[PDB]
RNA sequence: GAAAUUGUUGAAAGGGAAGGGCAUUUGAUCAGACA
RNA sequence: GGAAUACUGCCAGCUGGGACUGAGGACUGCGACGUAAGUCAAGGAUGCUGGCAUAAUGGUUAUAUGCCGCCCGUCUUGAAA
RNA sequence: AAAUAUGUAAGAAGUCCUUGUUACUUAAUUGAACGUGGACAUUUGAAUGAAGAGCUUUUAGUGGGCCAUUUUUGGUAAGCAGAACUGGCGAUGCGGGAUGAACCGAACGUAGAGUUAAGGUGCCGGAAUACACGCUCAUCAGACACCACAAAAGGUGUUAG
RNA sequence: GCCCUGAAAAUGGAUGGCGCUCAAGCGUGUUACCUAUACUCUACCGUCAGGGUUGAUAUGAUGCCCUGACGAGUAGGCAGG
RNA sequence: GAGAACAGAAAUCUCCAGUAGAACAAAAGGGUAAAAGCCCCCUUGAUUUUGAUUUUCAGUGUGAAUACAAACCAUGAAAGU
RNA sequence: GGUUGCGGCCAUAUCUACCAGAAAGCACCGUUUCCCGUCCGAUCAACUGUAGUUAAGCUGGUAAGAGCCUGACCGAGUAGUGUAGUGGGUGACCAUACGCGAAACUCAGGUGCUGCAAUCU
């Protein structure tokens, strides 16, 4: 659905005479602007509590920045998604440098592999896989092996004008 | 485009000069549009429009209807103004003094007034005498006395008068006008 | 009275554009309509 | 040769060109269809109180 | 073919209310109506004489006549592009005084009050009703109330 | 002594119709204003 | 610990390039700049310079070229049919 | 027992006080109706709007309708037949959907400049053979709403669970 | 999920055509860019409305002057020509 | 339901339970329990005069209906109807 | 507080089963000359208030009672629904966006209130 930010959102049911200071609940929400975020928040709250936006209030919205944005990380990701004939829980692992990048490719991957659009997905958990060997999906362990190296065969350099006088070469 | 909310290019619906083609009338109108643009007296404003009025919206005022207005408490010395003809009424036996300013005065109406030593004044004469209409009583005549308005709104249970030509028993007095011949109206 | 006095403003189309390929869904779904909160300014400024 | 039977299509479009005109309202409505016994009395009642207020200009 | 008699279509609407059949309670009759009173109309199926036609069910008119056992009620019904006036002869069993105006009356007698309580003190009147206003700022606390973090939940089947 | 329609002369265009609209090249033709 | 930067927003901060337009026809208004006299971009273009002075610009016409263009009249829910 | 629809009310034609009229009505100068006299002005009693509001006369054409979303009856079904609310076509061009009455965008005085809609940008054809991550190789691949169809059932093709 | 089997009709033919395969295909994201009789600003026409102005000694008072908004149209109405 | 010679599935007698599961000409739906049903008593308001009103509606007619007014009666101890 | 007569709301007043009720009242209760009604002085009528009784009526209280009434982020923001899209899907259908929002369920808490008049340890 876009380029994401992650938000702490905090809300509560509106106060009353007999119940002033109601409980206060938080969600980390992955959206692109705060307007989508707040909306998403109410979407899940009503999937959980007796509340609607009409009878409750947003208390705080804050963007959370990645703690070590230039550290590579092995993400484990949990998702609930809807297919054309059923709904489904799922676990992928993503390797990137922020939760926020991670969630971007997840959404991509789901749309690509399972034709799932944004409306049809529920991120359940996104958490850092602290020690390798708890990394489980092979397309990731692949990139943890020691002293790793690889070529990129068949170089295609992009021509900047319609004709060329050489004949290219894919060396690299 | 525009979601209009009222009909476009609508004429205001009020006359703006008279339909009439009389020089003199067109001069009187020349006079009062001046006085109405330049004196802010309401009277001049009323008169300017009454001049545009057509023959129906100008029923005649009778000298007796005139006599009655002066009979108003506080009003005997006012000058009655009539933007129309004034007519005679042999039914009153005692007509007061005063000063009537009208468009036309019938022969007898003019006599009756004068015979009691009153004055008949044209509007322009009235204007010079009273450019703000000071001390003036405007009178209009009975519009819905016209024979025509008898037949407006004809329908069941309205009581209104058939558009009818010959008119006696056996002209439209049977089935539909009495309980014993079908039904009543 | 202050506000009725002001004739409805007559803006042009946004200059940057609308930012979206289809206008007639809600802002929250990647469209243009509805309460878009304080992002209203970026838009209007491109239309004024 | 059959044809359409009935529809209200377009009907409220027409009703709204020129109105649904509100009912219109009067200070002093008609006593029409009011109890005759009442009205009869109400008459002389009024006649009396008029006569009085006239005597008030003695 | 078709049928459109007087009480056609009125099966559940002139019906009697669960567990409320029988005699009408007597208070219905100790009520007193004067001309000008606003009444609501609602047919009592058990009282066949002097019954509002179904069109006037749920409707609110004004008394214009008072009779041994009835009130005459004027309702404006709208036919065509317009309203016409209808007078209804209704027995007291199909009418009740409308609370549609109690608010107003409440509000006026109150409004005349705080107008004196103001005026004869040194004004600060302010007695028009205003719509629900948006919320002012506020500071919500945490002492005894740290936010609990919720996530969405996995699919499951219970069955 | 119109038009349909025809002959000749001049000019022009034409790869399964012609005619039309906006626009400009090209050719022909011409008004006006300048002093 | 103490900074930088991104991102979003603001400035009645400054400044370059390019396009269309120039309605109006004494003065009259609201202002700006100056010690002042004056001045000004403040209720709609002026200044300076060149070329032609005639088919040159422009009109008309024929043709060519880009895109576009079904046969009108009628009755009909609906016609190029 | 909803939702959507739906009646009435939100004042000067209002609220309150003092006490006249009658043949109605009361046990009753009791009531009921209509009043005379007095007290309180625009925060006078929610919002938004109002190129004003009200009213009268007279007359044309029309009285084959069709379509879309949603509700919906008959029928296996129909580009079938019949209702509900709205919006359209008919009566209407303009941009998009190659094409098309009804879909999408948008409604038309003559024009300049700008920006957009819906829909597009390999070439036809104005506009990135643009960026990015996956997926797919079809000895009848696939390619954008309305829309110009495909189903049960199968695959040790390949992908992710 | 994509692909493949399941998948048979009559003139030769249609993702609009060419053609495209790490697409010019399918899902999804991000920018930029093209262009409606629509939107913004301006000129001009006309319609409707609101102002101003009889003061001669010169020419239209149905005039003249300021201003604001609006413009689809069959049947059909009316108006100026 | 439980009880009584002939008497049985069904005759007539008694007690208990009983929200209506019956009955109210008729189609069906509303309605009704010291009644709107069943038994009895008394009766002719199924009458006289001429308007208003509701449904259908053009707010025409007709049908059917409602609430009054002016009579004369019925019934009831009566309010009443 | 009891009770009676007349009531208003018309189950928190009803239903089933037990037990308790002082004082007054109400009640049951005795009688058949009279008005009056019956197959039957049971009902209905009258007479006594004297001869008798709390047994029933009535009132109240008990019950992991039946019913009924009330409450609640119990269920459930569920079902259903107004509005939107050139959203998904061959379809049947289904997600999403801005709103409105049940019923059953489950748990807890109750089990007549009150007006006028007379009367009472
Ligand atoms: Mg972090
Ligand atoms: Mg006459
Ligand atoms: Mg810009
Ligand atoms: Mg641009
Ligand atoms: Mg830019
Ligand atoms: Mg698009
Ligand atoms: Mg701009
Ligand atoms: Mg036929
Ligand atoms: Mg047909
Ligand atoms: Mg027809
Ligand atoms: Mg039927
Ligand atoms: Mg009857
Ligand atoms: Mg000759
Ligand atoms: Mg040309
Ligand atoms: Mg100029
Ligand atoms: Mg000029
Ligand atoms: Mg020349
Ligand atoms: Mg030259
Ligand atoms: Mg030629
Ligand atoms: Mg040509
Ligand atoms: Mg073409
Ligand atoms: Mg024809
Ligand atoms: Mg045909
Ligand atoms: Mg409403
Ligand atoms: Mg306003
Ligand atoms: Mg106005
Ligand atoms: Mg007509
Ligand atoms: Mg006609
Ligand atoms: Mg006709
Ligand atoms: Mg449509
Ligand atoms: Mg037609
Ligand atoms: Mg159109
Ligand atoms: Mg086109
Ligand atoms: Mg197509
Ligand atoms: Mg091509
Ligand atoms: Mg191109
Ligand atoms: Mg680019
Ligand atoms: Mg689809
Ligand atoms: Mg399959
Ligand atoms: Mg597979
Ligand atoms: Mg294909
Ligand atoms: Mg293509
Ligand atoms: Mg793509
Ligand atoms: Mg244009
Ligand atoms: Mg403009
Ligand atoms: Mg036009
Ligand atoms: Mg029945
Ligand atoms: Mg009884
Ligand atoms: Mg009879
Ligand atoms: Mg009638
Ligand atoms: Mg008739
Ligand atoms: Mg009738
Ligand atoms: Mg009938
Ligand atoms: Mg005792
Ligand atoms: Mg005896
Ligand atoms: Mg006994
Ligand atoms: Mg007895
Ligand atoms: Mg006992
Ligand atoms: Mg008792
Ligand atoms: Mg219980
Ligand atoms: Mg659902
Ligand atoms: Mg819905
Ligand atoms: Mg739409
Ligand atoms: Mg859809």
């Amino acid at each position: 659905m876009a380029h994401f930010k992650e938000y702490q959102v905090i809300g509560r049911r509106l106060p009353t005479e007999s119940v002033p200071e109601p409980k206060l609940f938080r969600m980390r929400i992955f959206a692109s602007n705060e307007v989508i975020a707040k909306s998403r928040y109410w979407y899940f709250l009503q999937k959980l509590h007796k509340v609607k936006k009409a009878s409750g209030e947003i208390v705080s919205i804050n963007q959370i920045n990645e703690a070590h944005p230039t550290k590579v990380k092995n993400f484990g990701v949990w998702v609930r998604y809807d297919s054309r004939s059923g709904t489904h829980n799922m676990y992928k692992e993503i390797r990137d440098v922020s939760r926020v990048a991670a969630v971007e490719t997840l959404y991509q991957d789901m749309a690509a592999r399972h034709r799932a659009r944004f409306r049809s997905i529920h991120i359940l958990k996104v958490a850092e896989i602290e020690k390798t060997a708890d990394v489980k999906r092979q397309y990731v362990k692949q990139f943890l092996t020691k002293d790793l190296k690889f070529p990129l065969p068949h170089r295609v350099q992009k021509s900047t004008k319609t004709f060329s006088y050489k004949r290219p070469s894919t060396f690299y | 485009g525009i979601d209009h909310t009222s009909k476009q290019h609508k004429r205001s619906g009020h006359r703006t000069a008279p339909k009439s083609d009389n020089v003199y009338l067109k001069l009187l109108v020349k006079l009062y549009t001046f006085l109405a643009r330049r004196t802010d007296a309401p009277f001049n404003k009323v008169v300017l429009k009454a001049l545009f009025l057509s023959k129906i919206n100008r029923p005649p005022v009778s000298v007796s209807r005139i006599a009655r207005a002066l009979k108003q408490e506080g009003a005997a010395n006012k000058t009655v103004v009539v933007v129309g003809t004034v007519t005679d009424d042999a039914r009153i036996f005692e007509f007061p003094k005063t000063t009537v300013a009208a468009l036309r005065f019938t022969a007898g109406a003019r006599a009756k007034i004068v015979k009691a030593g009153g004055e008949c004044i044209t509007l322009d004469q009235l204007a010079v005498r009273a450019p703000k209409g000071q001390n003036t009583l405007i009178l209009r005549g009975p519009r819905n006395s016209r024979e025509a308005v008898r037949h407006f709104g004809m329908g069941p249970h309205k009581g209104k008068a058939p558009r009818i030509l010959s008119t006696g028993r056996k002209f439209e007095r049977a089935r539909g006008r009495r309980r014993s011949k079908g039904f009543k109206v | 009275q202050a506000n009725n006095f002001l004739w409805p403003f007559k803006l042009s189309n946004p200059s940057g554009g609308w930012g979206v390929p289809r206008k007639f869904k809600h802002f929250i779904q990647g469209g243009s309509f509805g309460n878009r909160e304080e992002f209203i300014n970026k838009l209007v400024k491109s239309m004024n | 040769a059959k044809s359409k039977n009935h529809t209200a299509h377009n009907q409220t479009r027409k009703a709204h060109r020129n109105g649904i005109k509100k009912p219109k309202t009067y200070k002093y409505p008609s006593l029409k269809g009011v109890d005759p016994k009442f009205r009869r009395n109400h008459k002389h009642a009024l006649h009396g109180t008029a006569k009085a207020l006239a005597a008030a200009k003695k | 073919g078709k049928s459109h008699g007087y009480r056609s279509r009125t099966r559940y609407m002139f019906q009697r209310d669960f567990r409320k059949h029988g005699a009408v309670h007597l208070s219905t009759y100790l009520k007193v109506y004067k001309v000008g009173d606003i009444v609501d109309i609602k047919a009592n199926g058990s009282i066949q004489k002097g019954m509002p036609h179904k069109f006037y069910q749920g409707k609110t008119g004004v008394v214009y006549n008072v009779t041994k056992s009835s009130v005459g009620v004027i309702i404006n019904k709208m036919v065509g592009n317009r309203y016409l006036e209808k007078r209804l002869n209704l027995r007291v069993e199909h009418i009740k005084h409308s609370k549609c105006r109690q608010e107003f009356l409440e509000r006026v007698k109150a409004n005349a009050a705080k107008r004196a309580e103001a005026k004869a003190q040194g004004v600060a009147v302010q007695l028009k009703r205003q719509p629900a206003q948006p919320r002012e700022s506020r500071i919500v606390s945490t002492e005894g109330n740290v936010p609990q973090t919720l996530a969405p939940v996995p699919y499951e089947t219970f069955i």
